[PDB]
């Protein structure tokens, strides 16, 4: 059966303060890291393991919903799971409906749609996590971040996670609107160096970047590469 | 508080929703019914709140049947679907086996709503709470005069008279002092006016108190206000 | 289970439902939106709460919401409830159009989804919804028509109406400004601009913290439109002006 | 105070107290005797009125021609009881052209009064039921409580004060087996009488019989029809 | 779906909700009716002239058929929805009956509903108590009233709402056949027992009239106003 | 069958033959047609029998509880169309149904006439059934709103005589009623070999 | 208030409702099954709670199906709730897939059904831990246990109710693998004799079934002859 | 076949019906009216199969009278038309079409006089005349041949004249008398009926 | 057949930069003519313009049911259709009703929004989508369009030259076949202007 009365009611300040601990449960989460360069759009976030190990390739935080779009967390991995899981099919509804893939724009609405519908549903927790979309469509990037409340906001650049107010000091003082795509992931993998509070390297952070040829996650030697300065 | 369900027993075996109802049905405004060999009669105080309010709209006596009659107590609104399912079932046995209803099986139709009262695991339109009313069914069958008492835990007895409402102590004390079996209708009428002037607050008056009768011979009838009058001048 | 449900259905022993009341409480501290009627034309205008500089500007507006071609509504409250129900809204606006093959009229969409509002707070063990938006629009049978609504589901007619933050304020300063009859689109932007100085906390109306939009008939079909940056500079520029000449009344 | 007022919340001391509450139910009820012999099963009830005007609630039902049931608790719910009960019976006929046994249908009455002890929203049928008929294999006197628990029974009482009805049910136990109706009615009489007050005593108005037997279909003798069974029954010092 | 007993009786036999909600009733604008022999008058309270508001939107007496009216207490939405729900019930039983609905069944429709939300699972009460007045088919004047609890009584003139006792008192004193005999009368009459509630009085309130085989007819302010100074005649 | 109703100044007549039939076997020559719906209006039998009777049942009952809610009794017009509601629900399911609904009401006399095709109309003369051809003729020929009671009994009489001497599926006899303000009346029930005496 | 349901856990990871529906079966009095060569025996110590009942109430060994029988301890309802599933379990197997169904597959499944009620808050555990036995020439003697936690074991001897521990002291000195069911028979009902508490409660009627090759795969009551030897010889060892 | 008839004009909107209902060889009824007020300045006239006409009709004119009680103001005869128009092809794919041929006619203080014409496939078309039934074959003709768009109201009143006159003429079945009705912008306003 | 019980004809054609949909003005019933008037064609955008024939209620319904799709699709987008995307929403809207179908043939054409780049499709009952790059056809009278604009048609006609071929062949193919006639309109798209214009046509 489950329960059909609503978990999140309003407090009387006038507040959702089951939403407000899913904020405090994403400001927990690993940091994530967004920059919009001219020509593209890139998505970072460490993945710091608890032991050597875990293996880092077996799982990725950076996952493509569709091949232009693919976006990036801090907060709880199942609740991002299914979220991803479910974006994958309304982008996949929408492509069998129009038969273009879906604009970023959009797939944010819809997910921002089922994160307020999880909100308001009877017997439901919201979503622990917030997320951050990128995608590349009608030759312009874009940047999203869509909340647990289920509002999105625009973003050229921001930071989640632990010390996201640090991480958009340091975007603000160092982002340029003019920044190609290489720059912007060295300034992005810069921002998760300000907080990582660890030695760095491939296995332990993911990138991944969007441009006309659609969304990719750098490999580890690409990501190497990149670290190597 | 919401601390319990409506289901619940209490330690002593009652459940806690129909023992309310029933001190809900003592607010409620006195009736008073009484059986005869040559029918029964049916009586209520109207209980007016306030002059302008019209007296006639307030029935607390209701025609389920040509053959039976019922006067109510407490909730009057919740009473308004018990009498329409009254009369639902009455019709459909007619429809189906040709012929009238008899008053305890109208009776036990109605009861059979009682106590189906659930929050959950019951149906899309269920009753939340009991009914917060108590029925007093009077009627001529082929077994005679007949008259039958429903409570809102859905248990009802055949009773020669029976007083429901806020003063049905008292006024069943004097219907035991009053009553016998050899009674006439017209007897049990002013008796039954008798004990209700006794209870009413307001002195008795053809506006505050509403009567009616079935016989063996007439349908169930409602007596007018020149029928009252002439009756409470004879008292 | 009865020992987790929040009961928001519920009335309050003095009469209140309460869970209104508290969303109404959050629709206070929200971004300042105000609409104000005029001869020709109406419009909305609100405060651009989220003002940090890395957000990009890719919309037709934050909280402006064209939702026929007829009629738009601007919003104040949860941001997520604000986005259902304008989805809601235009849905119900296409069905009237698909069952009658005209516009829908503004009162008609405005009780609509006052209908579905109040709902939520009739039954259902849900909560309700946090949102109060302005409704602007024209219809052939009242013309040009300004709506507010609040999370009870009850909704009114304004000629003049503000909502958010300091409403209270903002409402008293357009009763003595605003002449019934008498205002035009022009006055009634410099109305709106008085009003949003008056409101909001910052001490200049940057025209980066305002969304100002207008709808107006022009040649037999609505044109809803957002003013650009360099027009609402203009009408702050000018109110400044204006404020300053008053300065020089002052000595 | 906190496990009480729910039927799935189990007690720290492997109880459910609510069970144990509508179990009170039927205690606080008029009582009834349920007795057999070899060939025959008698129910016998001590019908209590409200007052003197009102009837004494008619405590004996009819299931089927070969089952019939005496009800203690909410009558409301026997009544319910009584219409699931009536319809396996008739399903039994219909479909199989028999008697049910009585033993299968107290085993459906088990299952249905079970289901609401086990699950939310839901509170235990407030009735005790004393189930007596005749089948294939001989009489049968069944008792049911609140509990879906049911017991086959030489004889029974429930009710209020049937703690007497069943000391005296015990001691004469022996005789009930090899007995004659008008016998064996007259001890059940004698055993119901026992919970009855000493100031009261048994009449035509406040007693109702119920027996069936091999060539005897479930039968309710009235008010009138008790006198010729209790037509002895000495007296009650 | 959410079901659960939002309604339950309480130890005394009282069911909370609908207590509450008679209270929400009586916070209410007032609202009176008043019989009358050739006219039926219904009257409300403005709770205030915001001196923005558009007159149409907020109009609390609403013509739930052409032959009956109704006007109204408490909540606002919840009147709004039992309004359309009544209209569309009118409207089903002259397409079944080929009549006209008479003032007594659309009232016990009213009724009805809000009894099935005192009972059902899952609904709060509605909030409001309904001034129905209409003309039956006869024309006999008929003027009712509805409760949040179902309760149904005809009144030869009620109030609701805030003031409702002070002003029934008032018009309990004042009602008699002479102010029945004239239209004006009546008007006058509903507009006196208003003006003591409604401490602004002359524009602070709402008046309409139904007349025998006529439509509801809502008052002009100046005429509202020309009733008012007829008042302020009088009391000289 | 053969079914015949009119109004006229003192109210309306309803008659009908009694005959029903399978195939040509005659099963029975004395059905009752002509249903007392209640005390107040009442009905007439064409097409299927069961299905007139049962529905028309139906009716009684909801025209009942409707007599017991509003404490007023319904209108013909309303209960015609109540009829007319509940047959159009099984519409193309097999039903053959034909009715002519009669009584009083604050409008005057009342006739309608409803189907299982759906048409509910009121008239002044209606007849339905197999030999109704025959008798509209006579009916139309002898018809007048200013009729005499005694003189609409014959005219009603003889037409049922003439369409069972023409038809051969409507025999028996002729049963009569007159509705009047009170309520109905049941006024004769002539077998048409005792007429076939009378008139010729 | 963590123990107030089933959709909850204790501070330290523990389902209170769980334990207090073990508590319900430990109140109820012992039954034990023997597992042994040829198959398996039950045996109850059913208690007469008031000389008024017939002989045969409150049955405590059901047959969930002609090959497999069942033995209950904790609320009898719940144990005949249970034995329903069961029966309907074997039932709907026997269509589907054309045979008797095996013991190992019915405990699995009805312990499923079991543990789907520890889980949810709308429904309380059942209050019955119950043994399964059942003989095949194909599969061989077979005895389950399923508590109402929904664990499900395979156990040479078991027991469940009050006297669990020192029956199972008891049972553990009886060399079960050789021993046949004639004799086995004898040592469960010499078992649940000294289990017995006399003062605590009145009177027990011993409640005997098996299940092996000797009956040719059918749970069926022991005969009344070799139940009153096995009281007996219960009664002479005794002492 | 019923006859239905309509003539849109300047400032007006002439209809007309055939008053018959027949069984199956007989006319029940010489009086039945075709013609249905779904407000003040819109009727409905409606004929087709049996029970349908009177079904469907009375639920678009409860829809019309619940919107006018609802909004404080009646649909124009356009928004009418297509309301009817979804109504009736909904059901058509459905277990209960409405086999039903309407003509709707109607004025609008904005929009003028309007005539508008749905088939039983429930395809709508304004039209400045149309007719419905056997006789619109015969009588469509003469319209065509004598109908301008600035006809005055009486001269739309002979032309309806003429057109029965030669369904009196040619037409097998009998409809001997006929409704006429014309709505304006004062309202619907009843005229004598044409009659042979 | 049922899609000729109303009857009537649409055609489409591409040129240099500019677009032509044409279609009869005729709506009968199997020989009554009942208006001379239909609409055909309606415009679901600002240079998109769709053409159905087919049955009338089926046409008028589907005309419908994409306008109040699209109206939701460009308020939530916020940007006009591409003719590519309403192709696949008229097909995915037909293939939902795949049984039962709606028998009506959509005829799409119109400018692309950004690119102005010609876009003419066909669709059948059930939403198979037909892009061509000269004309496209859909109506009774398919075969003599279909033979004359194969005949008239050259690539990278002008606009004069597309309002020609299309005018000329819509008039000799409704003119040679029954159901069909009555008028016929025909809509011009390019990126500065849509011209509409009607012509001159046998009213057999």
């Amino acid at each position: 059966r489950g329960y059909s009365f609503s978990l999140t009611t309003f407090s009387p300040s006038g507040k959702l303060v089951q939403i407000e601990y899913a904020l405090a449960a994403v400001a927990g989460g690993a940091p994530s890291v967004g920059i919009k360069a001219a020509n593209g759009v890139v998505l970072a976030t460490e993945k710091k393991q608890k032991s050597i190990l875990y293996d880092e390739r077996s799982v990725h935080k950076v996952e493509p919903i569709t091949k232009h779009i693919g976006l990036v967390y801090s907060g709880m991995g199942p609740d991002y799971r299914v979220l991803v899981h479910r974006a994958r099919k309304l982008a996949q509804q929408y492509y069998l409906v129009y038969q273009e893939p879906i604009p970023t724009a959009q797939l944010v609405q819809r997910v921002a749609s089922v994160m307020q519908e999880y909100t308001q549903s009877g017997g439901v927790r919201p979503f622990g996590v917030s997320l951050l979309i990128c995608g590349w469509n009608e030759g312009r990037p874009y940047l999203f971040q869509s909340d647990p409340s289920g509002a999105y906001f625009a973003w050229k650049a921001t930071a989640m996670g632990k010390n996201y107010v640090n991480g958009k000091t340091f975007l603000e003082k160092r982002y340029n609107e003019d920044l190609e795509l290489e720059d912007a992931i060295h300034t992005a993998i810069l921002t998760l160096k300000e907080s990582f509070e660890g030695q760095m390297t491939e296995d332990n952070i993911e990138v991944g970047i969007c441009n006309e040829a659609g969304f990719r996650r750098l490999t580890p030697t690409e990501v190497k590469d990149y670290l190597a300065a | 508080e919401y601390d319990r369900g409506v289901n619940t027993f209490s330690p002593e075996g009652r459940l806690f929703q129909v023992e309310y109802a029933i001190e809900a049905i003592k607010l409620g405004s006195t009736a008073i019914g009484i059986q005869t060999s040559e029918g029964v009669c049916l009586a209520v105080e109207k209980r007016i709140t306030s002059p302008l309010m019209e007296p006639s709209s307030i029935e607390k006596i209701v025609e389920i049947d040509a053959h039976i009659g019922c006067a109510m107590s407490g909730l009057i609104a919740d009473a308004k679907t018990l009498i329409d399912k009254a009369r639902v079932e009455t019709q459909n046995h007619w429809f189906t086996y040709n012929e009238t209803m008899t008053v305890e099986s109208v009776t036990q139709a109605v009861s059979n709503l009682a106590l189906q009262f659930g929050e959950e695991d019951a149906d899309p339109g269920a009753m939340s709470r009991p009914f917060g009313v108590a029925l007093l069914f009077g009627g001529v069958d082929e077994k005679g005069p007949q008259l039958f008492h429903m409570d809102p835990s859905g248990t009802f007895v055949q009773c020669d008279a029976r007083a429901i409402g806020s003063a049905s102590e008292g006024a069943q004390s004097s219907l035991q002092e009053v009553y016998h079996k050899s009674m006439t209708l017209k007897e049990a009428i002013k008796s039954s006016l008798i004990i209700l002037k006794q209870v009413m607050e307001e002195k008795l008056n053809a506006t505050n108190i509403e009567l009616a009768t079935v016989q063996p011979g007439q349908n169930f009838h409602m007596f007018t206000k020149e029928e009252l009058e002439e009756v409470i001048k004879d008292i | 289970s009865r020992r987790y449900d929040s009961r928001t259905t519920i009335f309050s022993p003095e009469g209140r439902l309460y869970q209104v009341e508290y969303a109404m409480e959050a629709i206070g501290h929200a971004g300042t939106c105000l609409g104000i009627l005029a001869n020709d034309g109406v419009l909305l205008a609100a405060e651009r709460r989220n003002i940090h500089k890395l957000l990009d500007e890719v919309f037709f507006s934050e909280k402006i919401y064209k939702l026929n071609e007829d009629m738009a509504c601007s919003v104040a409250g949860i941001t997520s409830d604000a986005n259902v129900l304008t989805n809601e809204l235009r849905l119900i606006a296409q069905r009237y159009l698909l069952q009658y093959q005209e516009p829908i009229p503004c009162e008609q969409l405005v009780t609509a989804l006052c209908d579905i509002k109040q709902a939520y707070t009739q039954f259902g063990g849900k909560r309700p919804f946090g949102v109060s938006l302005l409704y602007i629009g024209w219809d052939k049978h009242y013309g040009f028509q300004l709506y507010q609504s609040d999370p009870s589901g009850n909704y009114g007619g304004w000629k003049a109406t503000c909502i958010g933050n300091n409403s209270a304020a903002a409402v008293s300063m357009l009763k003595q400004d605003y002449k019934e009859g008498e205002m035009t689109l022009k006055s009634a932007l410099a109305l709106a601009i008085k009003v949003l100085n008056k409101t909001m906390d910052v001490s200049k109306l940057s025209a980066e913290k305002v969304e100002i939009a207008t709808l107006t008939r022009e040649n037999g079909k609505t044109v809803i439109r957002v003013l650009k940056q360099k027009e609402v500079e203009q009408l702050i520029k000018k109110h400044e002006e204006e404020e300053a000449k008053a300065e020089r009344e002052k000595k | 105070n906190q496990y009480d007022n729910d039927v799935t919340v189990w007690s720290p001391q492997g109880r459910i107290h609510q069970i144990e509450y509508a179990m009170e139910a039927v205690k606080q009820g008029s009582a009834t005797v349920g007795l057999k012999s070899k060939t025959h099963a008698v129910l016998v009830a001590l019908k209590r009125a409200q007052s003197e005007l009102a009837a004494h609630q008619k405590k004996i039902l009819h299931v089927d021609n070969h089952i019939g049931i005496s009800i203690a608790g909410l009558t409301a719910d026997a009544r319910l009881l009584c219409n699931f009960m009536r319809q396996e019976c008739l399903d039994s006929r219909f479909v199989f052209d028999r008697p049910l046994p009585v033993s299968r249908l107290v085993s459906l009455i088990g299952s249905k009064t079970q289901i609401p002890t086990q699950r939310y929203g839901r509170r235990p049928y407030g009735v005790g039921l004393l189930i007596a008929g005749y089948d294939d294999m001989g009489p049968h006197i069944f008792q049911t409580c609140p509990s879906a628990n049911y017991f086959d029974c030489r004889a029974m009482s429930i009710g209020a004060r049937s703690q007497s009805a069943r000391t005296y049910l015990e001691r004469h136990m022996s005789e009930f087996m090899e007995c004659n109706l008008n016998e064996l009615v007259k001890h059940g009489l004698r055993a119901l009488r026992e919970t009855l007050p000493a100031e009261q005593d048994l009449t035509t108005k406040n007693v109702s019989i119920g027996i069936v037997g091999k060539d005897l279909e479930f039968t309710i003798y009235d008010d009138d029809d008790v006198s010729p069974f209790l037509e002895g029954l000495e007296e009650r010092p | 779906s959410y079901d659960r007993a939002i309604t339950v009786f309480s130890p005394d036999g009282h069911l909370f909700q609908v207590e509450y909600a008679q209270e929400a009733v009586k916070k209410g604008s007032t609202a009176v009716g008043v019989r009358g022999r050739d006219i039926v008058v219904l009257g409300v309270e403005k709770k205030s002239v915001a001196k923005l508001q558009d007159e149409r939107t907020v109009r609390k007496i609403c013509a739930l058929d052409d032959n009956v009216c109704m006007a109204f207490a408490g909540l606002t939405a919840d009147a709004r929805i039992v309004i359309n729900r009544a209209r569309v019930e009118c409207q089903s039983h002259r397409l079944t009956v080929e009549d006209p609905v008479t003032v007594e069944y659309i009232t016990r429709y009213i009724a009805s509903l809000k009894q099935r939300y005192t009972q059902s699972n899952g609904r709060r009460p509605f909030g409001i108590s309904a001034l129905i007045v209409g003309f039956d088919f006869d024309g006999t004047p008929r003027l009712y009233q509805t409760d949040p609890s179902g309760t149904y009584h005809a009144w030869k003139a009620n109030a609701i709402g805030r003031g409702a006792k002070s002003v029934r008192e008032f018009l309990e004193k004042n009602y008699t056949d002479e102010a029945i005999e004239t239209d004006d009368l009546t008007i006058k009459l509903v507009i006196k027992a208003l003006l003591e509630v409604v401490q602004s009085g002359g524009k602070n309130i709402e008046l309409a009239v139904m007349r025998r085989d006529q439509s509801l007819k809502i008052l002009n302010p100046e005429e509202i106003e020309k009733y008012v100074a007829e008042i302020e005649k009088e009391k000289e | 069958t053969t079914t015949l109703a009119f109004k006229f100044r003192h109210g309306v007549i309803v008659a009908a033959d009694s005959r029903a039939t399978a195939g040509a076997y005659i099963a029975s020559q004395t059905v009752k047609k002509v249903i007392e719906i209640n005390p107040y209006l009442l009905g007439t039998m064409a097409g299927g029998a069961a299905d007139c009777s049962f529905w028309e049942r139906l009716l009684a009952r909801q025209c009942r509880i409707y007599e017991l809610r509003n404490k007023e009794r319904i209108s013909v017009a309303a209960a015609s169309k109540l009829l007319a509601n509940m047959v159009y629900q099984y519409k193309g399911m097999g039903l053959s149904m034909g009715t002519m609904i009669c009584g009083w009401d604050k409008r005057g006399p009342g006739l309608y006439y409803v189907d299982s095709e759906g048409n509910r109309i009121s008239g002044a003369t209606f007849s339905v059934g197999s030999g109704s051809v025959y008798a509209y003729g006579v009916m139309d020929r002898g018809y007048s709103y200013d009729l005499e009671v005694e003189q609409a009994y014959d005219l009603a009489r003889r037409a049922i005589y003439q369409a069972t001497y023409r038809d051969a599926y409507s025999g028996g006899a002729v049963n009569l009623y007159h509705v009047r303000e009170d309520g109905w009346i049941r006024v004769s029930s002539d077998n048409v070999a005792d007429l076939h005496e009378k008139y010729s | 208030g963590y123990d107030l349901s089933a959709s909850t856990f204790s501070p330290d990871g523990r389902v209170f409702q769980v334990e207090y529906a073990m508590k319900a079966v430990e109140n109820s009095s012992t039954a034990i099954g023997i597992r042994c060569k040829d198959g398996v025996v039950f045996g109850v110590e059913k208690l007469v709670l008031s000389k008024l009942y017939e002989e045969g109430s409150n049955k405590r060994l059901f047959n969930v199906d002609r090959h497999v029988g069942m033995a209950v301890a904790g609320l009898l309802a719940d144990a005949r709730s249970l034995a329903d599933i069961a029966r309907e379990e074997a039932s709907n197997f026997r269509s589907n897939f054309g045979y008797n169904i095996p013991l190992k597959h019915l405990a699995d499944r009805v312990a499923m059904y079991v543990h789907a009620y520890t889980l949810y808050s709308a429904v309380r555990p059942f209050g019955c831990s119950f043994m399964l036995g059942s003989y095949s020439v194909n599969d061989g003697a077979q005895l389950y246990m399923i508590d109402p936690s929904g664990v499900s074991y395979g156990y040479w001897g078991c027991a469940i109710g009050k006297a669990r521990q020192a029956a199972k002291t008891e049972i553990e000195k009886l060399q079960m693998k050789e021993m046949t069911c004639r004799d086995i028979v004898k040592e469960v009902a010499k078992i649940i004799y000294i289990v017995h508490d006399e003062v605590k409660d009145k009177a027990f009627e011993l409640e005997l079934s098996w299940v092996g090759e000797l009956t040719n795969g059918r749970h069926e009551i022991v005969p009344k002859d070799i139940r009153e030897e096995a009281e007996k010889y219960a009664k002479e060892s005794l002492k | 076949m019923e006859y239905l008839i309509g003539i849109q004009g300047p400032d007006y909107v002439l209809v007309a019906s055939d008053r018959v209902a027949a069984s199956n060889i007989v006319q029940m009824k010489d009086d039945h009216d075709k013609m249905f007020k779904m407000s003040e300045k819109i009727l409905l006239l409606c004929v087709g199969e049996a029970g349908d006409t009177v079904q469907f009709a009375e639920y678009i004119q409860k829809n019309v009278q619940l919107y006018k009680m609802r909004n404080g103001y009646e649909l124009s005869p356009t928004a009418a038309a297509n309301f009817t128009r979804r109504n009736l092809a909904d059901c058509l794919r459905s277990r209960t079409p409405y086999h039903v041929n309407l003509l709707l006619a109607g004025y609008d203080e904005h929009e003028g006089p309007a005539l508008y014409y749905m088939d039983y496939l429930a395809a709508l078309a304004k039209a400045p005349f149309a007719a419905h039934g056997y006789g619109a074959f015969l009588t469509l003709s003469i319209l065509d041949r004598y109908y301008t768009p600035t006809i005055s109201r009486e001269r739309a009143v002979e032309l309806l004249r003429k057109c029965l006159e030669e369904l009196q003429k040619r037409f097998i079945l009998n409809l001997p008398t006929f409704s006429v009705r014309i709505i304006d912008k004062n309202g619907i306003h009843d005229l004598d009926n044409i009659s042979f | 057949s049922i899609m000729s019980y109303n009857g009537g004809a649409v055609m489409a054609m591409k040129g240099k930069n500019c677009v032509a949909i044409a279609a009869d003005r005729r709506f009968g019933i199997q020989a009554q003519m009942v208006t001379t008037d239909f609409q055909k064609i309606f415009p679901m955008g600002d240079r998109l313009y769709i053409g159905l024939a087919g049955l009338a209620t089926d046409v008028q319904t589907v005309a419908q049911r994409l306008k109040f799709r699209l109206n939701l699709y460009e308020l939530k987008e916020g940007r006009q259709i591409k003719p590519y995307t309403l192709m696949s929403m008229v097909a995915n809207l037909l293939y939902e009703k795949r049984f039962g179908p709606y028998y009506t043939e959509p005829v799409i054409a119109g400018l692309d929004p950004k690119t102005f780049k010609p876009f003419i499709c066909s669709l059948d009952l059930i939403g198979c989508p037909m892009v061509t790059d000269d004309f496209v056809v859909s109506g009774t009278c398919a075969e003599q369009m279909y033979g004359m604009c194969e005949s008239l048609w050259e690539p990278n006609m002008d606009p004069d030259h597309l309002f020609e071929t299309i005018s000329q062949a819509m008039l000799n193919a409704v003119d040679r076949d029954a159901v069909s006639g009555m008028g016929v309109i025909v809509h011009i798209i390019e990126k500065d202007k849509i011209t509409t214009r009607t012509l001159k046509a046998r009213m057999d």
